[PDB]
């Protein structure tokens, strides 16, 4: 109608194809939330691929935005529904701190937190349905440590030898079992240490796996 | 006639009301539903079109046909019917084939899925579909270089051949391929995943429930389609060249024709009624 | 230690009993002869799209038709309420907003989030575009809400218990205000900017002399986080949402509790909450998609505003009283008259 | 030492909200009454108004 009026309108147009443009942009990426009890190797794993850190890296093509949380010393509930819809909850756990008791001892094992956030946060009423990859940091030195200390100060109720291999399965199974919705989600548990440079190929099979399960549920065949 | 045509015109009148409600239910909730709007769905919705089409524009003329066991409305009428016949049933099956194409794609190449899957990739889908029924449809209104009181299509052979091949043949070797391949990739992605003993057992549990639910799944997709349109299309293949040696009863090729028919009163339950999201949405609008 | 833990003990005993005894009388028996409001019925009178994302935020601004939303998105979108015009359209450094704010002279906007950081926005400038004017960095939390006084002085409360008064040109804190032992989520001035009360985690709002830094008063009656809270257009009392599904109101005066909105078939949390221009009616904001006007001086349910597919996740009241905006987690604003 | 001063902090901070003057709530919920009917008029989400004086129609 009014010159001013018909300026306003197609500002507003311009507005909205680039809005659009924008939203096709973004939809062309892959959201990752990272966490992970204290330092658990998260910064090993970021070096392998304010207040939040975002990561992005494209591999085979294909686009990963990542987002660490763990300078965010707050109420979680308050703001851990924000990443409700990301593709995966990358999990990192150090395999070391099963004889370390804490920052503050409070006679809490680090383990039994990095247990107690993963059963958190694998239950979590905004992540029925999203998948956890789990990295097992620091193996080399949980084979020294296990070598040198038994598994049994984390859990008393062991009774597997004290080498590497079946200890760590021990613990792969521990926190596999805090698993609830084993109808609905997947966790894919990587053992690392700080010179493996197949982290990233490993996240990568994990998500093209969790897109294909996806689309196979869609069209009725999962 | 007093006790004939009555119940053959409330039973067809009975399908048609359903199938047209079926289709413009699964168009409406997708045009409403925002949940609904995706590549899938759009593929899902113009199926659902093709198939209202046919519900409102042949259904009618081939029930009046039905009853009346006569053609009535012309010459011009029976060629406009068998062209809209061929073309809305040639883009029924190969709205079929598109869908199968797209899920194939969707579960085999999730890259594709994440960076080059548009709703121009549907368009362009639905397009070439309602290219091939013009394609299919067009011989007959050209010329391919009577009986006044029944409409039968051509029976040249070649054209025969042509249209049985490139209208259900054809999407009929697509859709085994494209389904094959699929029902593959799921049989491999659910055995990837096979105190211990009890979570072993769980996980193999799961692993069984997951094989007999994609078994069922590709079974009625791909039964409905074959016993809804497999007869009609094997007589109109083998009765135009034996003329004289075979004849077909009139009832039971009634039965075969109507049995194709339902096959866009079926498509609405298969694709957009055992479908989660659309009963959701379903209960939601309701 | 112990001691001082006694002594404080009393001095909590000491005012739980000075509110007792000013407590005479219930608001619902001083309100009990007055006419009900009735029942309230809205329409949507607009429908904003744009928003690909959650709606975490929106503001009015003080002409009552420009208004500003924040979505996850990574988007700061000015709307034109009367022909639904996209003014302005802020590309955010950090996408993970929770909180977005108008300045009252329509010059600046401001937003925060998962960031800690207050980002002030230009809106006037010589050639016409938006360009980040300040950034605010000294909060150790995320920032769940925002005011601006001024243009140079803006109230930010955060994660971290604290909330902050900052001086915008030179990025500095001018007053931090502590006492709040969980997470402060809301925050709402006083029509003079005199004082401001906030809402916490740790079910408790606390009132603030904005001039001395100081808690002047602290208020008590929820049993889980209040998410939202709104001063009374007198200035004198103030509305807290919280998640226990309740809506509470508090007098200054008083010191304590008049009113207590809650029905038996609520039982989602609050996310938001506002007054009508004469402070009659509370609209407040639910989990469970739909708003409720509630009758302020009666604690009935007016109305109900039911539109959003999704958690309505904020919602504003006009300055001239005439509309009610209300911004949900599916990605739309409705303008409500 | 952070124990005892943050105890100390707490005992001023009640010490301070105790030494207020309150009013009856009585006479609070007579002005909310009081403001509420006074401006009762000029509400429009309160009091519906013509379609001719409503910018959203
Ligand atoms: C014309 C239409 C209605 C025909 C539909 C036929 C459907 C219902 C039939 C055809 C083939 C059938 C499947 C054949 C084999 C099996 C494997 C068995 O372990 C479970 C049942 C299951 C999975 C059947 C389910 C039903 C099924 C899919
Ligand atoms: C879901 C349902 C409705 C789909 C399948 C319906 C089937 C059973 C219906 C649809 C149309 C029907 C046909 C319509 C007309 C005639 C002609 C009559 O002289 C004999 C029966 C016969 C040949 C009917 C047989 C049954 C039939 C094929
Ligand atoms: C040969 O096919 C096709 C060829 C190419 C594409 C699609 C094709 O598929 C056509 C499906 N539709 C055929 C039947 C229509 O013709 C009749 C319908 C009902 C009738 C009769 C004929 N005759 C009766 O006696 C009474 O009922």
């Amino acid at each position: 109608l009014s010159a001013e009026d018909k300026a306003a309108v197609e500002r507003s147009k311009m507005i909205d194809r680039n809005l659009r443009e924008d939203g096709e942009k973004a939809a062309r990426e892959v959201k990752l939330l990272l966490l992970g009890a204290g330092e658990s190797g998260k910064n090993t794993i970021v070096k392998q691929m304010t207040g939040i850190v975002e990561t992005h890296f494209t591999f085979k093509d294909l686009h990963f935005k990542m987002f660490d949380v763990g300078a965010q010393r707050s109420e979680r509930k308050k703001w851990i529904h924000c990443f409700e819809g990301v593709t995966a909850i990358i999990f990192c756990v150090a395999l070391s701190d099963y004889d370390l008791v804490l920052a503050e001892d409070e006679e809490m094992n680090r383990m039994h937190a990095s247990m107690k956030l993963f059963d958190s946060i694998c239950n979590n009423k905004w992540f029925t349905d999203t998948s956890i990859i789990l990295f097992l940091n620091k193996k080399d030195l949980f084979e020294e440590k296990i070598k040198k200390s038994p598994l049994t100060i984390c859990y008393p109720e062991y009774a597997g030898s004290n080498t590497y291999e079946e200890a760590a399965a021990y613990i792969q199974c521990q926190f596999e079992d805090l698993n609830k919705r084993k109808d609905t989600k997947e966790i894919y548990t990587h053992f690392t240490c700080s010179t493996d440079t197949k982290n990233v190929q490993f996240v990568f099979d994990a998500v093209t796996d969790v897109i294909i399960k996806n689309n196979l549920k869609d069209c009725g065949l999962f | 006639t007093v006790s004939y045509q009555v119940i053959t015109s409330l039973l067809l009148g009975t399908l048609i009301f359903c199938a047209v409600l079926g289709n413009a239910c699964v168009v409406a909730a997708i045009a409403l539903e925002r949940s609904l709007q995706n590549v899938a769905n759009y593929l899902i919705g113009s199926l659902a079109v093709t198939d209202l089409m046919v519900s409102v524009l042949v259904l009618p003329m081939a029930a009046l046909y039905q009853v009346l066991n006569k053609w009535t409305l012309g010459q011009v009428t029976c060629d406009l019917f068998i062209a809209l016949d061929v073309l809305c049933c040639t883009s029924s099956i190969w709205h079929l084939c598109a869908i199968a194409l797209d899920r194939y794609w969707a579960i085999t190449d999730p890259i594709d899925y994440v960076n080059k899957r548009t709703p121009r990739r549907a368009a362009a889908l639905i397009s070439l579909t309602w290219l091939i029924g013009f394609l299919i449809s067009i011989p007959p209104m050209l010329g391919w270089r009577s009986d006044p009181d029944a409409c039968t299509i051509s029976k040249d052979h070649g054209y025969t051949i042509y249209s049985t091949f490139g209208a259900f043949y054809i999407p009929l070797l697509l859709m085994l391929v494209l389904y094959g391949r699929i029902f593959r990739a799921a049989r491999f992605r659910i055995r990837k995943t096979v105190k211990n003993e009890r979570n072993a057992e769980a996980k193999r549990k799961m692993a069984l429930a997951r094989e007999r639910k994609t078994v069922k799944t590709l079974g009625i997709i791909m039964g409905t389609f074959i016993l809804c349109w497999l007869p009609f299309f094997i007589v109109a293949l083998v009765l135009p060249f034996c003329e004289s040696s075979c004849h077909m009863p009139t009832l039971l090729g009634a039965i075969i024709n109507w049995l194709g028919y339902s096959n866009s009163l079926l498509n609405p339950v298969i694709y957009a009624y055992f479908n989660k999201d659309f009963q959701n949405a379903f209960k939601k609008i309701i | 230690l112990d001691q001082l833990r006694q002594e404080a003990e009393q001095l909590k005993n000491q005012i739980r009993d000075a509110r007792k005894a000013c407590a005479d009388a219930t608001l619902s028996q001083i309100t009990n002869n007055i006419d009900p409001v009735g029942r309230i019925q809205m329409r949507t009178r607009r429908t904003l799209r744009g928003h690909l994302a959650k709606i975490y935020a929106m503001h009015w601004g003080t002409d009552s038709r420009l208004l500003v939303s924040a979505s996850q998105d990574g988007k700061l979108i000015i709307w034109d309420s009367y022909t639904t015009n996209k003014v302005h359209a802020i590309p955010l450094r950090s996408s993970w907003v929770m909180t977005c704010a108008y300045a009252p002279s329509g010059n600046y906007v401001a937003c925060g989030g998962l960031d800690n950081i207050c980002s002030i926005y230009n809106l006037k400038t010589r050639e016409g575009n938006v360009r980040v004017s300040r950034e605010l960095a000294g909060h150790t939390g995320y920032l769940s809400c925002c005011r601006f006084l001024d243009d140079n002085q803006i109230v930010t409360s955060s994660g971290d218990t604290t909330c902050a008064l900052w001086d915008i040109e030179t990025g500095q804190q001018t007053t931090t205000f502590t006492g709040h032992t969980g997470d402060v989520m809301s925050l709402s001035l006083a029509p003079d900017t005199r004082l401001f009360v906030s809402g916490a985690c740790d079910a408790s709002a606390k009132l603030w002399d904005v001039r001395e830094g100081m808690c002047r008063q602290t208020f008590t009656g929820h049993e889980s986080d209040i998410n939202a809270i709104c001063f009374f257009p007198n200035g004198n009392a103030f509305a807290t949402g919280s998640d226990d599904a309740t809506c509470r109101l508090f007098d200054l005066r008083a010191d304590q509790e008049l009113m207590t909105y809650s029905h038996d078939n609520i039982i989602c949390g609050i996310t938001s909450v506002s007054f009508s221009k004469s402070g009659r009616l509370l609209l407040a904001g639910y989990d469970d998609f739909n708003c409720n006007v509630w009758d302020a001086l009666k604690a009935d349910r007016a109305g109900v505003l039911a539109g959003h597919d999704n958690r309505v996740s904020c919602l504003g009241v006009t300055d001239d009283g005439m509309a009610v905006a209300t911004g949900s987690w599916d990605s739309f604003l409705k303008i409500w008259n | 030492t952070a124990s005892i001063a943050q105890a100390r902090k707490l005992v001023e901070q009640l010490k301070m909200e105790a030494n207020i003057d309150r009013i009856k709530v009585s006479k609070a919920a007579a002005d909310l009454m009081a403001y509420c009917e006074a401006h009762a008029k000029e509400d429009p989400l309160l009091t519906p108004v013509p379609a001719s004086e409503n910018p959203f129609r």
